[PDB]
Order: structure tokens, then C-alpha cells, then sequence
């Protein structure tokens, strides 16, 4: 419960309603996403820029 | 359990605790004298000058704190005038003697001691007073107004007095042969002349509820029968307020037609016993006034019973709280009855009453928070206008007499001691503190001013004194700055025990311990 | 320096400029906006040229060190 | 009483709408930054929200000036459209304008006239900037959908905002000059179509027929009531209360079963197979009805009677209850379909025309709401922009053309009020600030330059902050009507100006 | 509690009036700033009148109390006149204070204002001491609520309500009486409307309409009747409501009603009044039996209402169903429901044109502040409007007279030894923070501002030109049209200055606290 944790049980439960496999799958490329952002906006990158690079992605 | 504290500790916590009171006094009562504002409690606010008003309302704890509230009210109840003057006093002595007991010499004589100049003061004091009564004229109504306009302009209103001084005059010798205060009421209004107040012996009336037009609806009679009444006259009567209601049925119609019934009735009530005005000192309802409207007889309502009473002593009538009126003494009226708005209020008056020794004034004062001192100032001319009457002999005011009685006492201060010059000079000097409180709060030179005064009073000057406003050297009886003798009397009275009493006691038991 | 309305007299001697005037400036001795023809106020070209000059480079000059080595 | 001097108040007025004026303006301008809107205060819960007012008025306004935008820019728009956002930014905006001024003490004297007059100098300068696409009916349908094109844009609707680029323009059209949801009447519902959305013939209704009635009816004569059962008709005989004992607790609940009985029989009096009501039943009285003959349609739409006795020449009216109170209406036909997997009763015969009704299926009710929405703010402004044909480049160009004007203006017409109407001006150029960066693009080389480059005269040319880039808003249809974007000029110069006013606030 | 006296409370004294004057003068007048107040309510008042300052606040101390009240006179009396008494009113504090601090006795100071205070209200009298009539004032009224309606922000053609205000005070307030009547003004009004919308209807105009439209919409000249008689549910001071529980209990409730109005309505057709105005309205029962009948007549009406109608409309009174009459009946002029074009705003005029006893400004706004806008805009209009028909008495004003007062007195002051040209001066020097703190809400230099007014009032030597009041850039009080009641010019003097003379002699406080309200 937080912010940020809430999308997280979703964004689990949903590739088992996507697929009924990788439950733990999209959580675990999501803290691989959440790093990248950060030394973008370490770079200083523009999140609307880093967002549709996940489009991109 | 107990307490009881002796000693000089306590002994001096009495006169420390004594002299913390006298402070509210200790500044008002001078023309450019102060007033007083106390806000106590619940913020409860009370603007009054005088000190035995606010004293009381102020927290008073000790028993020489207590003891200083009747001193104020000593005055308060003998001339209603004067209550500052008489408590100032006491504290002063205090301070004089403080040496004394700081030197922690007090035989029991000192204060022993206190009476005997307070009589030859008093003594002194009537010896010099003066009759004004065959003084002045025989109807002395220049007995009145000479003590008139001075003593208008002995808080407030110097302009007016001229104009006031000889209503003050007419106000007095009418209203007395009755001593209520009431009948003296001063009616204020805005919009008319301001700072022209007119003396109307019959009474304006402040409310009057009338309605269902108002030209449909008689307001004025050349014989009021008058209803004095302390009768409500509700908006809608119901027959009970239980075993009935409202709709559930049958007495949806049925109630009010009824109900109309008791309004009928007791509407009525008033009438058929008697009525022209009807003085209701509680409200009169809507469809009532209509009802009053529909009858084309005068309907009060929220009457004052003050207003009632002075018609009431005026009428030889009496107030009801019956709508029955049984009697014309019971019941009221009068030979006038008059509806008019003089600063836009409707004033009832009731003018050639049966007795009718009421004076009413209709006041206007120069603004909203100016307009009141000047009735002050009437009243307190009148009281001591009918104090000047109340005792023919009346000396010289602004504390004139005080300075002489200290050098008479600056004599025993030579001539008396073989130690108690030690008390007059003490004593003495409190007496000149008063008026000196005038020259202070009004901030001129006391000193200098008594002083300028003492030179002629070395030169065997007595009325010589302060006129207040300047705060300036004169002769107050002259000037008619004036008070009467026994004023002067009643004040050495008390102000000199209260020092002599609170010094007997430096013992105060609390039995509570609470 | 005198005292009186910047906002105003300048937004006026822009009010001035903005149109421009070059007849006109704004006298801090009168306290108002006043005559340039040289009314007197006037000053030669030499100095305010050169008053814009060197101040005009160290500013930026200024902006040049970011990096300041302070060995004291 | 409490009152708030001039240094907190309005400090507290800068700051409050500065606080509120943060968040939809990431989500404003072409690719604006979606505001997530945080419910923790209600349940625990995110909520993602380009809207103004779901970001504004979700969150409950406390501080005075709060409220003054977050309520003036609310019916700015519902009034104009999208006003949430722009003019709770934009007087914001003016908020931040104003602080350096009021640093400097600019007499609030000064600067309401001088924003007053740069308003004007705005206003007409989006005037200038303002042409009709109008001219002819076609470019005014270009015109409404270039208009509306700026208006549907950036939302999350995808074939919605497809289908109300015709809609509205198609109702906006006929409607001669209106828009309306009269000529289209909207139907949220359930369905497998994601944003698919079009115009219905009659109408139709969620619900399901079973029972003894058939699920379709032919030559159907549509008895019209605003009156029906709410399966209790109070009258004088249904009043009965037998309950004392735990006994007359279980004989009241069947009671119920006669009272359902005697309100078939009013109907019948009228004689007609199809009856529709605005009120509802059970299944134990559906069982009732169609044993009767007499076939109880129930909860009919208050549009779908409009919508028939609009284009069925029937009449609407109050308080049915004989035939004759309430014009009779006729549908061809009375049937109920397979939606999706949403069974709905529909009625149909009449087939578009002056009211028409606009069927709206989505996966969730998210997907619904904003097409009604941006229907909303289209019809209002293609309203406006039959008021007005006049469609000014959005995305920037109507923005960097306006301080312009403003600028020259805001010099010599004051000598003094230079210090507000300037400011007012650079209001103008923070929106496209605000998207630049959103963009990913640099503000000031754009701004600067491209204000200066098309107020030197390239009016197509402006910000395309899909892209950042320079760019035209012509072809890309950024346009919109001059009303709505003058409109949204009005509303927040006050709700800046307002409180600008406001130097004391006491809390009685 | 303790006695606060020397510079204790005399901070007490000048410490309150400086937080209550600021945003007063801060609001003053119509360069006066327009102050959100919001309550603990949470409710936005946007407040540029100190009087509504004023009633928005109480702040802690007597005289913050008394200075809410103290505008309030000048505001019954004068209307304009609310914000100038206060703000100066603390000034000399400021002014006293320092003068104490110069060693004046605090009662010395004191006196001289009030003693300066003459020629305060002296000078003014100078200036217009004029008298004209309604038809005349008419012009002055609608130049002067050019002024007052504009002291709201709205004047903008509601000379509409200045012209109808030139009449209304006159119908109420007559310039013979002299004596100050609103009373007769019915207020009256309803959000919606238009500030460009606003009506005097010289009869009462009542909420209720006819009971059907099928009963016909016009009652025709007089025949009213004004009757306290149920038609609904009596509400009498206190009684029970009771409702029916059975079936058979029902149905009787239906006959009984019907049996009795239809006779009352009957009764009073029969009467001969073709408008039942009822102090106990119809039902919704009593309307068909009334169209029954066939009778027009008005449903719930206010208690004392009724006798507005039977005040203003100069019919003799009936008060219940009991006593009907033909003699006694309501009179109308014509009866209509009428719409001013805001339906929102929709009354049922019971008309008065022969005999009106109470004439009625009836006002219009789209919101609640819009009314009150227009409402306490042309209210102060119709104060200085009915200063003005008793006796048109105007001035140059917004601190144009200020300094021209304040030449005599500053100058009378040293013209006396006494020592009251200090408060004299003071005095004088006092009065000149009305065009300064003008000029600060004017957006102006306020310290020039002022004696930009006294070099002409050097030269004018009389207050006519002035500087901006209204930030238009002409400096006039008489082009410009700063024009007010020369009356409440000086009522702003007595009430400030003699009030704060009574604060002055007043050190003297018991209290538990210092400023306690």
C-alpha cells in the first residue's frame, strides 16, 4: 500500500488473467523498467520522452 | 480546614490589597475625569464612572477589599454621588501612614486619632456650610439651575446647560414631591435637532405595535382610557396543548375557528373592560393587531412597565396583568393620548395625566456614542439640583474646602502634636488628593493649582477651589461649583474608618480554607 | 537614486521609446521626463558608448567562469 | 473576526491556485503529461487523469482562493469546455504573474486595468489571430470538425472521438447553429465494443423480457407514462397496515401479492398491447403483466420518449394517467437483441433524423464518460463556432500571437501598467512552456523565436508539441473556435484578478 | 481580572482599530479592493464595503465591536458613510497616541478634535447647504448614484435604480418630515435576475401566484380579501401533527376538507372578494375547490404579510374568515404574476397606485452577491438619495474637502494658545489619510495625491477638482462627479470623532484580558 504499490498487485494479477503463466514474469522486468527511468531522469530525460520510449520498447 | 493570618505581613498585605481596589476609582469622576470600562465575566462589558457600580461588578477578595465596596456604596447610598471620592480617600491615608507601619509603629491611637480631625473636618464642614434655599429665591428654581447648569457641565455638556440648566430646573420641582428617579427618564432619539432635548411632562412612549395599516388605526385619544397591561396577546390561541392536535380529522377546520375564539375572547377582554391605548407590556400578534386594527383601539405591545409605571403613577392607574380591567386605578388613563415621532420613533404620550409629575426629555445627542453623558449629565444635575434641595446647605465644590481643612490641619500639624502632627500632616494631605485627581486625570497642575489656591488660603480663603473643566483657581461656591455640606460630611465618615478599621484587623480568619 | 516612479517614468519614457523618442528622456533633477536635444542632459557619445562597451564584456566574461580554482 | 492580512491572503491567493494550477497543466498542451490523480484520501487508489476537473474537483477545494478557480474554471467548462484546465493555469499563471509585481508592490489598482486592457489586447489579438473556417457549409463542417478536432483531442477515447468528430459536426449542422444531447441522444452501455459508438434508430433499453411476455412485439403503438408502479401504487385502499404481532409480520410481506394485481387493470382501460413506463418491477409481477395481455415495458428512457416524440411527432408531458394527458407515439417495431453479451430490449421504425440516439459501448464506463464529455464541450464550442466560423490556430500559435500583440500594445499604451499588461502576455507564453518540456522540447528558442516567427506572419506555422517541433497547426487541424478560446481569456484573468482584489480575508 | 489603564489599554484602544481600518481602507470605496472573507462556514464573501467588512468581522476588543456598530448609524442613516467614520477613526489614535507621547494629557487630546470637530462639519456646510425636490434631486440623485450605485461598481444604467430610488425615499421619507423612514420601502428581490433589471413597484408584490391557471391570472381592482383563515395545514405557535393510520380513516379526511373550503372559498367569492389572500394559504386541496368555486386567490402567505396588504394597499382589515365583509376587503390595483424576463424572479403584484402605504424597490441579480451587489449598492444610493430630497447638501469629496477642512483648522489651531491646535492640528492632520489611502487603492503617490488637492486647494480654495477616485485619470471630485450628501460628510465626522473621544475617556479597563470584544 502505496502509491506506486498498488499498480503492482494489479500488474500481477493480470498477466495470470493475461495468460495464467508469469505471474511473477511481469513483476520481475517491472523493477527492470523502474531502473532504467531513474538514470534517464538522472540523465534528466524527459518522463513523457522515457514514456512512449516503453511504447518504443 | 481554617486559615487566620496576623502580622505585619499580613497586616501590610491588608493595606497593599486595600489600596489595589481603590485603583478603578482613582481616575474617574471629573468632567475631563474618566470614565470607567469594566468587561467582566462572560464579556459581559459595563461602561460606568461610577465606582460602587463596576467596584461591585470587580472582584474584591480581601476583607479590606470588601470593606472599601459598601465605603464606595456609603456614598453611593446617600447622595448616589460621590462613591470614588470616598473610596479614593481611604487609600490615601494608607499611603500616608505606610511610613508608619513600615516603621511598624501603629499605637491603636493613630487611627484613634483619625476621628477626631474627621469630625472637626465634618464640624468644619457644616460650620462653613451655607443654606441655598433662602439664598435663592423661594421657588428657587435659580437655586436650581445655578446648581443646574454647573453641575451639566461638571461631566459633559457646558453648551447645553444653557438650554438644559432651566429644564433641569422645571424637571426637579415637578418629579419631587416624588423622590422615583424613573420619572426624570430622558428619551434619545437621532434625526430631529441634535443636542436640543425638550421637557415634556407627559411620557413618550418607545414601542407601540400597530398594524393592518397604520392610518386605519387610531393613535391618538384625548381621553385614553389606558390599558396598563402586563398581558401577552399571542399570535394564534390554541384550545389545548394536549388531547388535541392538528388534521388528525376533524379539527383540521375545526381548531381554528376555535382558535380564533380565545383571540376573540381575550382580545376582547381588554376592550370590554375598558381601553382606548392599549399598553401591553408584552408583544401584541399579527391578526391580534389586525384584530386592534379591526376594533380601531390603540394596541402597545413590549411595553416597558417602566413607561407603564411612570403612566401608572401618572395616571393614579395601576399596570394589569389581567386583560380584565376592574377598576380605573387598576386600569389607566389620561386626558391625552398622542401617537407622534419626534427623531423618527413613535413616542405614546400621555400628557395631562391624572397626576403626571413624570418629566420626560426628548434628548438628541451630537452622535451615536456621544449622546449619552449628556442625559448622565442631566441626571446628575438633577440629583444634585434635588440634592442642593434635599440639603439647604451646600458649599463649594471641586475639592475648594479640603486645602483649607489640610492647613487647618497644617495648624494642629503645629499646633497638636506632642507626636500626631505625624497623622495631620499625614491625613490632611489625603483630603487634596481628590480634587487633585481632577487636575491629574484631567492632566493640569494640581500643585500648583491647590497651591495657587493655598496662597489665598493663607490668606484665610476657604471656597476658594477648582473649576473642573479648566481645572483652574476660583471660588467654587462662587462659581456654583457646588456639592452640599453633608456631601462633604458623609464622605470624612467613612473613607477615615475603613483606615482605622482595616488597621484594628491585622488578623483575617478563613474558615472555609477553600 | 531621486526617488521617484520607475515603473511609471520608464514604462513612460517606454511609453516614449516605444514609439520612440529620441527627444526626450527622463530628468532626475526635474524629478520628470525631460527634453534630450541636449537640453543640457545630453552626454557625448564617447562615454555612453564605452559605458555600454566594457561592461558588456565582463558580464558575459563572468558568465565564461564557471569554473573558479580558489587557492587561498 | 479572523482576518487575513494582505501579506498571508494573498500570498495564500498566489500560492493556492499556483498549487492547483500545477498538476492538469503537465497534462496540458499537444503530448501534455498525464496528472495521475492519487486517491488516498477516500479509499487507496490511483487514478490516472489528463481532466481538470477530475484532478480539480475530486480533490475538495479548502483555501478560499482555491476555490474560486476550481469553481470558476468548473463552469468555464461545462459553459465553454475545458476550462478546468486552462483557466485555473491561466489565472495561476497571472498568480505567478502577479507576485513579481506584487514584490514590486504593482498597485492592485494597476494591475487589474492592466490586465483589463492586455485581456482586450489578447482577446482581440485571438480575434485577429481569429479567421472563419466557416465560409462555406463543408469548411464549416471542416470548420466545427477542425474546432471540435482541438477540442476531442489528447483524451483517452479512441473510436469515440472518431465518431463524435461526424456527430457533432453532424449535429451541430442540423441543429442550425445548436448542439445538443436532443438531436443525439446518448446511450452508455455495456459491450464488447471497446470505443465503438453509433446512431440508433428509436432507442434501446437494458433489460431483460422473460417470463411468460414475448420478447418482441409487433405494430406496436407506444402508450406513453411518466406515470408507473413502483410494484406499490399508493391509493386509498393500499394504506392497509395489519402489523402488530410476529403473525401479522409474516402476513404483511404477502399482502404485497395482492396489491400487484389491481395495477394491471388501469391499464387495460386504455386497450393497447404495448404500454411504457419510467418506473420498474420485479420478476413475481412481470409474471402478472403479461398473463393480462396487456405487456408492461418498464423504466422507459426520458430520452427515448423524446427521442420518439421528437422524430414520431408525439408529445412529452408530465403525470400520465389516461392515454390522453401524454400524445401516443408509434415504433414500428418493439423487439429485444443480443448486444454483445448484454441482452437489450429495443425499440426502433424511426430511424435518425431531428433527434437522434447515440449508442455508447465500452469495456468500462471510463471509456464512456469522456466521449459524452468531449461530445459536450464540442457541441457547446461548434455552437461557438457557428457564433463564430472563426477557428484560431491552438497548440501554442493562438497563444504566441496574442502576447505578441499584447507586447507592442502593453508598451506604449501604458507608462506604467507595462508592469501587468506584459506580465498578462507572458501568461500567455507559459502554456506553451508548460507543454514544451512535455514535449521534451526546449520553451525558449521555440517561444521567443516562433511567437516573433509567426507574429512576424507564419499563422499556420505553430507548436506541434506531438512532435515539439515548430510546425503547422493548420494541417494538423490545431484550430478551435474564438469563442472558446476567448472565453477561457475571460473567466481566469478575474480568477487571477479576483483575489488579486482580495488583500484581506476574514474568517467569520 | 485586571484594571489596564495608561498605555496598556491605550495600545488596546489603538491596537484594534489598525487591523479593523487596514482592510477598510484597503476596500475604501471603489478603488477599494474586493476582499474574499471566508467564514468558519467555509463560505466565500467577497467584501469591498468596511460595512460588510464590518459585518463580516468582529473583531476582539469594545470598540471593534462599537466601530462595526459605529458605521452602522451613518450606514442607517446615511448609507455611505460606513468605511471613512472607522478608518479615520483609529488615525486618531495614531494621531492621539503620539500626542500623548508629546506628554498631552490623554483627556486634553481628546477634546480638541471633537472641539476641532466644528469646523470638520462647519466647513462642509459651505460647500452645497442646497435643498431641491424629488423631480429636481432626480438629476443630483442619479448624479449622486452615479457616485453611490458606482460605490458598489454598479452604476452602470441603473440610473434605472437611482431614479427609482428619487422616488422611493421621497414616497417613505417625506423632505417635510425630515425624519429618516425606510420603513415603508418593502425590500424585495430575487437572485437570477439582472442588475440591469430592477423595478420600484409602488404596491406588495407576493411569492404566491394564482392556484390554477385555469382560474384566470388577472384579480381586478381591489376586492382582496385579506382573511387569517385555514386553507392548509393552520401552523399555529405549537400543536402536534397527527396523520390518519387506517383506510377507513382516509377516505373522510378527503370530504371534510373539500366541504369546508369550498364554503370558504365560496363565502369569500360570496364575500365579494375576487383574491382570497389568506394569512394561512391554500393547499393544494383548496386550489380546485377555489376553482371549484371559480375564484381567483392567493395561497400561503408570511403572517404579518397580510397586513402589508392591508397597510399598503389602503384596505380597511379583516382579520379572519369569522368576520367576512364586503366593506372591509383587500384592495389591488391589478393583480398579475409577473416575470421580469428572469423567471427565476417571479412575483404576484398586488398593485398600489391610489393609496400605496408601502412602496416596494424591487431588485434583480444573477447570483447572490449580484443582488446584494445591487442590493447594498442602491441601498446606500437610497440613503444619500434620501439625505439628499430632505435637504441636497453635497461636497466635493474623496479628501478634496479633507484638506480644505484641513486648512482651517490646522490653521485655526495655532490661531488659539490652548493647547488643543496640537489635537487641532492633529486634528486637521487626521483628516487627509482618506485621498492618501484613496490614492493607495487609486494606484497613485497618496502623499502628493493629497497636496496635488491642496495646491489647488491653494488655489481652488475650495474642494471641487480632486484627484482620481475612480483611476480614470481626470482629477475632479466635480467633473469626475464625486458628489455625496454633505449630511453624512459631517456624519462621519461627529460619529468618528466623538466616539473615539468616548474610547479617549475611556483608559479606565477591567477586564481579564487587554482588548476584550
Amino acid at each position: 500500500l502505496h502509491p506506486a504499490a498498488r499498480m503492482l498487485v494489479e500488474l500481477s494479477k493480470a498477466q495470470d488473467i493475461e495468460a495464467g503463466d508469469g505471474t511473477t514474469s511481469v513483476v520481475i522486468i517491472a523493477g527492470s523498467l523502474l531502473d532504467s527511468c531513474t538514470k534517464l531522469l538522472q540523465k534528466g530525460i524527459h518522463p513523457t520522452i522515457i514514456s512512449e520510449s516503453f511504447q518504443k520498447a | 480546614g481554617t486559615d487566620s493570618s496576623q502580622g505585619i505581613p499580613q497586616l501590610v498585605s491588608n493595606i497593599s490589597a486595600c489600596q489595589v481596589i481603590a485603583e478603578a476609582v482613582r481616575t474617574t469622576l471629573g468632567p475631563r475625569g474618566m470614565d470607567k470600562l469594566i468587561v467582566d465575566g462572560r464579556g459581559k462589558a459595563t461602561i460606568s464612572n461610577d465606582g460602587a457600580t463596576i467596584l461591585k461588578l470587580l472582584d474584591v477578595v480581601h476583607p479590606a477589599a470588601k470593606t472599601l465596596v459598601d465605603i464606595a456604596k456609603s456614598q453611593d447610598a446617600e447622595v448616589g454621588d460621590g462613591t470614588t471620592s470616598v473610596t479614593l480617600l481611604a487609600a490615601e491615608f494608607l499611603k500616608q501612614v505606610k511610613p508608619y507601619v513600615e516603621e511598624g509603629l501603629h499605637p491603636q491611637i493613630i487611627i484613634r486619632a483619625f476621628r477626631t480631625a474627621t469630625q472637626l473636618a465634618v464640624n468644619k464642614i457644616k460650620e462653613i456650610a451655607v443654606t441655598v434655599k433662602k439664598a435663592d429665591k423661594v421657588e428657587q428654581r435659580k437655586l436650581l439651575e445655578k446648581c443646574a447648569m454647573t453641575a451639566l457641565s461638571s461631566k459633559l455638556i457646558s453648551q447645553q446647560k444653557a438650554f438644559f440648566a432651566k429644564m433641569v430646573v422645571d424637571a426637579v420641582m415637578m418629579l419631587d414631591d416624588l423622590l422615583q428617579l424613573k420619572m426624570i427618564g430622558i428619551k434619545k432619539v437621532q434625526g430631529g435637532a441634535l443636542e436640543d432635548s425638550q421637557l415634556v411632562a407627559g411620557v413618550a412612549f418607545k414601542k407601540t405595535f400597530s398594524y393592518a395599516g397604520f392610518e386605519m388605526q387610531p393613535k391618538k385619544y384625548h381621553n385614553p382610557k389606558i390599558a396598563l397591561l402586563n398581558v401577552e396577546l399571542e399570535l394564534k390561541a390554541e384550545k389545548d396543548n394536549a388531547e388535541i392536535r392538528v388534521h388528525t380529522v376533524e379539527d383540521y377546520q375545526a381548531i381554528v375557528d376555535a382558535e380564533w375564539n380565545i383571540l376573540y375572547d381575550k382580545l376582547e377582554k381588554i376592550h370590554h373592560s375598558g381601553a382606548k391605548v392599549v399598553l401591553s407590556k408584552l408583544p401584541i400578534g399579527d391578526v391580534a393587531t389586525q384584530y386592534f386594527a379591526d376594533r380601531d383601539m390603540f394596541c402597545a405591545g413590549r411595553v416597558p412597565e417602566e413607561d407603564l409605571k411612570r403612566t401608572m403613577m401618572a395616571c393614579g392607574g395601576s399596570i394589569q396583568t389581567s386583560v380584565n380591567a376592574l377598576s380605573a386605578d387598576v386600569l389607566g388613563r389620561c386626558q391625552v393620548f398622542e401617537e407622534t415621532q419626534i427623531g423618527g420613533e413613535r413616542y405614546n404620550f400621555f400628557t395631562g395625566c391624572p397626576k403626571a409629575k413624570t418629566c420626560t426629555f426628548i434628548l438628541r445627542g451630537g452622535a451615536e456614542q456621544f449622546m449619552e453623558e449628556t442625559e448622565r449629565s442631566l441626571h446628575d444635575a438633577i440629583m444634585i439640583v434635588r440634592r442642593a434641595i434635599k440639603n439647604d446647605s451646600v458649599v463649594a465644590g471641586g475639592g475648594a474646602i479640603e486645602m483649607e481643612l489640610s492647613k487647618y490641619l497644617r495648624d494642629y500639624s503645629r499646633t497638636i502634636p506632642g507626636k500626631q502632627q505625624l497623622l495631620i500632616g499625614a491625613y490632611a494631605k489625603a483630603l487634596e488628593i481628590i480634587p487633585r485627581q481632577l487636575c491629574d486625570n484631567a492632566g493640569f497642575d494640581a500643585t500648583n493649582i491647590l497651591n495657587k489656591l493655598r496662597a489665598r488660603h493663607a490668606q484665610g480663603g476657604t471656597w476658594y477651589g477648582v473649576d473642573i473643566n479648566n481645572e483652574d483657581i476660583a471660588d467654587n461656591f462662587e462659581a456654583f461649583v457646588w456639592e452640599p455640606a453633608m456631601v462633604r460630611i458623609n464622605a470624612l465618615t467613612a473613607a477615615s474608618e475603613a483606615a482605622c478599621l482595616i488597621v484594628s484587623v491585622d488578623e483575617t480568619i478563613k474558615n472555609p480554607r477553600s | 537614486n531621486a526617488g521617484y516612479d520607475s515603473a511609471d517614468l520608464v514604462a513612460q519614457l517606454r511609453a516614449a521609446h516605444s514609439e520612440g523618442n529620441t527627444t526626450a528622456g527622463l530628468d532626475m533633477r526635474e524629478g520628470t521626463i525631460g527634453d534630450m536635444a541636449i537640453l543640457g542632459i545630453t552626454e557625448s557619445f564617447q562615454v555612453k558608448r564605452q559605458v555600454l562597451l566594457s561592461a558588456a564584456e565582463a558580464a558575459e566574461v563572468i558568465l565564461r567562469v564557471d569554473n573558479i580554482i580558489k587557492a587561498a | 473576526a479572523d482576518e487575513e492580512r494582505a501579506e498571508t491572503a494573498r500570498l495564500t491567493s498566489f500560492i493556492g491556485a499556483i498549487a492547483i494550477g500545477d498538476l492538469v497543466k503537465s497534462t496540458l498542451g499537444p503530448k501534455g503529461m498525464d496528472k495521475i490523480l492519487l486517491s488516498s484520501g477516500r479509499d487507496a487508489s490511483l487514478m490516472v487523469t489528463n481532466d481538470g476537473a477530475t484532478i480539480l474537483k475530486n480533490i475538495g477545494v479548502d483555501n478560499p482562493a482555491a476555490k474560486v478557480l476550481v469553481d470558476m474554471s468548473r463552469v468555464q467548462d461545462d459553459e465553454v469546455g475545458d476550462g478546468t484546465t486552462s483557466v485555473t493555469v491561466l489565472a495561476a499563471e497571472l498568480l505567478r504573474e502577479a507576485e513579481s509585481l506584487i514584490a514590486k508592490k504593482i498597485h492592485p489598482q494597476t494591475i487589474i486595468a492592466g490586465w483589463r486592457e492586455a485581456t482586450k489586447a489578447a482577446r482581440e489579438a485571438l480575434l485577429s489571430s481569429a479567421v472563419d473556417h466557416g465560409s462555406d457549409e463543408v469548411k464549416f463542417r471542416q470548420d466545427l470538425m477542425n474546432i471540435a478536432g482541438t477540442t476531442l483531442s489528447s483524451k483517452l477515447l479512441t473510436h469515440h472521438k472518431d465518431h463524435f468528430t461526424k456527430l457533432a459536426v453532424e449535429a451541430v449542422l442540423r441543429l442550425k447553429g445548436s448542439g445538443n444531447l436532443e438531436a443525439i441522444h446518448i446511450i452508455k452501455k455495456l459491450g464488447g465494443s471497446l470505443a465503438d459508438s453509433y446512431l440508433d434508430e428509436g432507442f434501446l433499453l437494458d433489460k431483460k423480457i422473460g417470463v411468460n411476455q414475448p420478447k418482441r412485439i409487433e405494430n406496436a403503438k407506444i402508450l406513453i407514462a411518466n406515470t408507473g408502479m413502483d410494484t406499490d401504487k399508493i391509493k386509498i385502499f393500499g394504506s392497509r397496515v395489519r402489523v402488530d404481532s410476529t403473525a401479522k409480520v409474516a402476513e404483511i410481506e404477502h399482502a404485497e401479492k395482492e396489491k400487484m394485481k389491481e395495477k394491471v387493470e388501469r391499464i387495460l382501460k386504455h386497450g393497447i398491447n404495448c404500454f411504457i413506463n419510467r418506473q420498474l418491477i420485479y420478476n413475481y409481477p412481470e409474471q402478472l403483466f403479461g398473463a393480462a395481455g396487456v405487456m408492461a415495458i418498464e423504466h422507459a428512457d426520458f430520452a427515448g420518449v423524446e427521442r420518439l416524440a421528437l422524430v414520431t411527432g408525439g408529445e412529452i408531458a408530465s403525470t400520465f394517467d389516461h392515454p390522453e394527458l401524454v400524445k401516443l407515439g408509434s415504433c414500428k417495431l418493439i423487439e429485444e437483441v443480443m448486444i454483445g453479451e448484454d441482452k437489450l430490449i429495443h425499440f426502433s421504425g424511426v430511424a435518425l433524423g431531428e433527434a437522434c440516439t447515440i449508442v455508447l459501448r465500452g469495456a468500462t464506463q471510463q471509456i464512456l464518460d469522456e466521449a459524452e464529455r468531449s461530445l459536450h464541450d464540442a457541441l457547446c464550442v461548434l455552437a461557438q463556432t457557428v457564433k463564430d466560423s472563426r477557428t484560431v490556430y491552438g497548440g501554442g500559435c493562438s497563444e504566441m500571437l496574442m502576447a505578441h500583440a499584447v507586447t507592442q500594445l502593453a508598451n506604449r499604451t501604458p507608462g506604467k501598467e507595462a508592469v501587468a499588461m506584459e506580465s498578462y502576455a507572458k501568461a500567455l507564453r507559459m502554456l506553451p512552456t508548460i507543454i514544451a518540456d512535455n514535449a521534451g522540447y526546449d520553451s525558449a528558442d521555440l517561444v521567443a523565436q516562433l511567437r516573433a516567427a509567426h507574429s512576424e506572419g507564419n499563422t499556420t506555422a505553430g507548436l506541434d508539441m506531438r512532435e515539439g517541433t515548430i510546425g503547422d497547426m493548420a494541417i494538423l487541424g490545431i484550430t478551435e473556435s474564438f469563442q472558446v478560446k476567448r472565453q477561457v481569456l475571460l473567466s481566469a484573468a478575474e480568477a487571477a484578478e479576483v483575489i488579486l482584489r482580495v488583500d484581506n480575508i476574514i474568517k467569520a | 481580572k485586571s484594571r489596564l489603564m495608561g498605555l496598556e489599554a491605550l495600545k488596546s484602544h489603538i491596537m484594534a482599530a489598525k487591523a479593523v481600518a487596514n482592510t477598510m481602507r484597503t476596500s475604501l470605496g471603489p478603488n477599494g479592493l474586493d476582499k474574499m472573507m471566508v467564514d468558519k462556514d467555509g463560505d466565500v464573501t467577497v467584501t469591498n464595503d468596511g460595512a460588510t467588512i464590518l459585518s463580516m468581522m468582529d473583531v476582539d476588543h469594545q470598540i471593534a465591536k462599537l466601530m462595526v456598530e459605529l458605521s452602522k448609524s451613518q450606514d442607517d442613516e446615511i448609507g455611505d458613510g460606513t468605511t471613512g467614520v472607522v478608518v479615520l477613526a483609529g488615525a486618531l489614535l495614531e494621531e492621539a497616541e503620539q500626542l500623548l507621547d508629546r506628554g498631552i494629557h490623554p483627556i486634553r487630546i481628546a477634546d480638541g478634535y471633537e472641539q476641532a470637530a466644528r469646523v470638520a462639519i462647519e466647513h462642509l456646510d459651505k460647500i452645497s447647504d442646497s435643498v431641491l425636490v424629488d423631480i429636481k434631486d432626480t438629476e443630483p440623485l442619479i448624479q449622486t448614484a452615479k457616485t453611490t450605485l458606482g460605490s458598489k461598481v454598479v452604476n452602470s444604467c441603473h440610473r434605472q435604480m437611482a431614479e427609482i430610488a428619487v422616488n422611493a425615499v421621497l414616497t417613505v421619507a417625506d423632505m417635510e418630515r425630515r425624519d429618516v423612514d425606510f420603513e415603508l420601502i418593502k425590500v424585495e428581490g430575487k437572485v437570477g435576475g439582472r442588475l440591469e433589471d430592477t423595478k420600484l413597484i409602488k404596491g406588495v408584490i407576493v411569492d404566491k401566484d394564482f392556484s390554477h391557471p385555469q382560474m384566470p391570472k388577472k384579480v381586478e381592482d381591489a376586492k382582496i380579501a385579506i382573511l387569517t383563515c385555514p386553507f392548509e395545514p393552520p401552523k399555529p405557535k405549537t400543536k402536534h401533527k397527527l396523520d390518519v393510520t387506517s383506510v377507513e380513516d382516509y377516505k373522510a379526511l378527503q370530504k371534510y376538507e373539500k366541504e369546508k373550503f369550498e364554503e370558504m372559498i365560496q363565502q369569500i367569492k360570496e364575500t365579494g372578494a375576487n383574491l382570497a389572500i389568506c394569512q394561512w394559504g391554500f393547499d393544494d386541496e383548496a386550489n380546485h375547490l377555489l376553482l371549484q368555486n371559480n375564484l381567483p386567490a392567493v395561497r400561503w402567505v408570511g403572517g404579518p404579510e397580510i397586513e402589508l396588504i392591508a397597510i399598503a394597499t389602503g384596505g380597511r382589515i379583516v382579520p379572519r374568515f369569522s368576520e367576512l365583509t364586503a366593506e372591509k376587503l383587500g384592495f389591488a390595483g391589478l393583480v398579475q404574476e409577473i416575470s421580469f424576463g428572469t423567471t427565476k424572479d417571479k412575483m404576484l403584484v398586488i398593485e398600489q397606485c391610489k393609496n400605496s402605504r408601502a412602496v416596494t424597490i424591487f431588485i434583480r441579480g444573477g447570483n447572490k452577491m449580484i443582488i446584494e451587489e445591487a442590493k447594498r449598492s442602491l441601498h446606500d444610493a437610497l440613503c444619500v438619495i434620501r439625505n439628499l430630497i430632505r435637504d441636497n447638501r453635497v461636497v466635493y469629496g474623496g479628501g478634496a474637502a479633507e484638506i480644505s477642512c484641513a486648512l482651517a483648522v490646522s490653521q485655526e489651531a495655532d490661531k488659539c494658545p490652548t493647547l488643543e491646535q496640537y489635537a487641532m492640528r492633529a486634528f486637521a492632520d487626521a483628516l487627509e489619510v482618506i485621498p492618501m489611502a484613496l490614492s493607495e487603492n487609486s494606484g497613485m503617490n497618496p502623499i502628493q495625491t493629497m497636496t496635488e488637492v491642496r495646491a489647488r486647494q491653494v488655489k481652488e480654495m475650495n474642494p471641487a477638482l480632486g484627484i482620481d477616485c475612480l483611476h480614470k485619470g481626470t482629477n475632479d471630485m466635480k467633473q469626475q462627479h464625486v458628489i455625496e450628501t454633505l449630511i453624512g460628510k459631517k456624519q462621519q465626522i461627529s460619529l468618528a470623532t466623538q466616539m473615539v473621544r468616548m474610547i479617549l475617556k475611556i483608559d479606565d479597563i477591567r477586564k481579564p484580558g487587554e482588548s476584550e470584544e
